[PDB]
């Protein structure tokens, strides 16, 4: 994915968060206590107009 | 001084999250049949 | 190569994917601890027999 | 000495963080509205886990 700077807060035993379908977004730095996101790389489909 | 020993039984719980990520609710599954029902 | 004609109709049409490939890859392990004392076997002052 | 369990023992099934979320899982738990043993020594079967509470100011 591409790693960015989150604003969210974690707890402090907390390792990684995740969301409502089961899916990994926030994980923590382990030696850094700064708190990263998790973004897909982009995609979707070419279409031609002619 | 005092003290409770209990035990410990492998049933399904339901628990409920907050905002921070702290446990403040919880509904077992096989105490009675409304708890089923949620 | 996709509608199999030479002859090609106004409109719109999909022909494939747009996808983003990544760049590098990057590992953090857990901060380093509790090392092993190797240098207190090899450096004793003195060793037993066999 | 039989006392009730009330609605106590639960605690974290893993190392996960969800907001606003109502996961429901299968692990060990204390049952509700339980039998506890009100002690005031021995030996105690361990079985498989064990809710320990204790009320003391002395840390005997
Ligand atoms: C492993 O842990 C040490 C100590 O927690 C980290 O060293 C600290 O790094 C921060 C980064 O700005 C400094 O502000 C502190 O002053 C450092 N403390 C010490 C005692 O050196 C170290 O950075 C961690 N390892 C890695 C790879 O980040
Ligand atoms: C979450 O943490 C913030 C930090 O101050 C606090 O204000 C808030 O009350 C907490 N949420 C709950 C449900 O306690
Ligand atoms: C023994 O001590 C010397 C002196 O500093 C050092 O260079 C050497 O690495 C030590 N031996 C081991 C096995 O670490
Ligand atoms: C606890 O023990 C009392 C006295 O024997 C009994 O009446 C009660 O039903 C018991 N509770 C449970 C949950 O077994």
């Amino acid at each position: 994915g591409v790693l960015t700077e989150s604003n969210k807060k974690f707890l402090p035993f907390q390792q990684f968060g995740r969301d409502i379908a089961d899916t990994t977004d926030a994980v923590r730095d382990p030696q850094t206590l700064e708190i990263l996101d998790i973004t897909p790389c982009s995609f979707g489909g070419v279409s031609v107009i002619t | 001084a005092a003290y409770y020993v209990g035990y410990l039984q492998p049933r399904t719980f339901l628990l409920k999250y907050n905002e921070n990520g702290t446990i403040t609710d919880a509904v077992d599954c096989a105490l009675d049949p409304l708890s089923e029902t949620k | 190569c996709t509608l199999k004609s030479f002859t090609v109709e106004k409109g719109i049409y999909q022909t494939s994917n747009f996808r983003v490939q990544p760049t590098e890859s990057i590992v953090r392990f857990p901060n380093i601890t509790n090392l092993c004392p190797f240098g207190e076997v090899f450096n004793a002052t003195r060793f037993a027999s066999v | 000495a039989y006392t009730n369990s009330f609605t106590r023992g639960v605690y974290y099934p893993d190392k996960v963080f969800r907001s606003s979320v109502l996961h429901s899982t299968q692990d060990l738990f204390l049952p509700f509205f339980s039998n506890v043993t009100w002690f005031h020594n021995p030996v105690l079967p361990f079985n498989d886990g064990v809710y320990f509470a204790s009320t003391e100011k002395s840390n005997i």
